[PDB]
């Protein structure tokens, strides 16, 4: 994935559905502020613990 | 909040709004002991034909 | 393709933007048998999820 | 008039799965989840002999 | 007085959101994902509701 470099903070989030693993950036959308969208779906066989 | 699709952005990049297929209600006025009826159609110009 | 693995070691593929046609692939199947839960058997074949 | 398909050495299913604590005298029977996966498919093989 | 006019109407505007135990608010969908001897089942539980 790429991505631009800032000094800005930003969010990242790691989740899993029964579809896999889904994995959440805040720099595709809101990247001046600070929200969670989805940008990345992962085939995993199995859910993580 | 009552879970309808308000609007939608298309393909062209042009957003339009939904809102329903409104038809126009009825009702009618009718007289005993002389058979004469007649219709109305409320909340509407005389349009509908 | 491939070989089909056990029911306990299944695997799973998942399809998300991209497009199906089951008059192509059911057709080349010899199904012993055919049941849907919640849901037609004709349902799969023409609504889109 | 389906060859190219490979087909597996035989069917195999787990009728016993369970989980033993440190005591090794209380049993806890293992349940799957929907679409999910057992803690004994890290333990079997891909094959039963 | 004015606003329990207005939740007395949004009542029934709301109502028809709730699915009452049925798994889809739409009927034409319901009518349409599903084979008649289920959905007939699905409608009078909406109906009733
Ligand atoms: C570390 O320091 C750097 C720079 O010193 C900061 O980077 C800046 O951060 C601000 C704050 O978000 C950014 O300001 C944003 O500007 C948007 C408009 O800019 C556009 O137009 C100008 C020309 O007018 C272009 O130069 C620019 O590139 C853009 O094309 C606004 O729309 C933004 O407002 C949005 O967010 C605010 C909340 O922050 C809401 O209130 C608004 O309603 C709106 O939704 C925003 O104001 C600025 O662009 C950044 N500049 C650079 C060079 O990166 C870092 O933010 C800072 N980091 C920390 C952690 O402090
Ligand atoms: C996951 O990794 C562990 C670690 O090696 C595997 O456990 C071994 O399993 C073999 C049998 O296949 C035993 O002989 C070893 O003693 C085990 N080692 C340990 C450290 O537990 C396990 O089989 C692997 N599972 C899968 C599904 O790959
Ligand atoms: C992403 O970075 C890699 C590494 O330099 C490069 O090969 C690739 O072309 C880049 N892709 C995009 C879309 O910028």
């Amino acid at each position: 994935y790429n991505i631009t470099e800032d000094e800005i903070l930003e969010w990242f989030g790691i989740t899993q559905t029964a579809q896999g693993v889904h994995l959440f950036s805040s720099r595709y959308v809101d990247l001046y502020g600070g929200n969670m969208f989805q940008f990345a779906t992962l085939p995993v066989y199995d859910t993580i613990k | 909040a009552y879970q309808n699709l308000v609007g939608y952005y298309s393909d062209d990049g042009n957003y339009y709004c939904l809102r329903a297929c409104v038809s126009v209600p009825v009702s009618v006025i009718y007289d005993k002991e002389t058979k004469t009826h007649a219709t109305l159609f409320g909340s509407v110009a005389c349009e509908h034909i | 393709s491939g070989t089909p693995p056990q029911v306990y070691n299944f695997k799973r593929l998942v399809f998300t933007n991209c497009n199906y046609n089951l008059t192509k692939l059911l057709s080349l199947f010899s199904v012993n048998d055919f049941t849907c839960s919640q849901i037609s058997p004709a349902a799969i074949a023409s609504n889109c999820y | 008039n389906l060859t190219t398909i490979t087909k597996p050495l035989k069917y195999s299913y787990i009728n016993k799965c369970s989980r033993l604590l440190s005591d090794d005298r209380t049993e806890v029977p293992q349940l799957v989840n929907a679409n999910q996966y057992s803690p004994c498919v890290s333990i079997v093989p891909s094959t039963v002999w | 007085a004015v606003n329990n006019n207005a939740q007395a109407l949004s009542k029934l505007a709301s109502e028809l959101s709730n699915t009452f135990g049925a798994i889809s608010a739409s009927i034409g969908d319901i009518i349409q994902r599903l084979d008649p001897p289920e959905q007939d089942a699905q409608i009078d539980r909406l109906i009733n509701g």
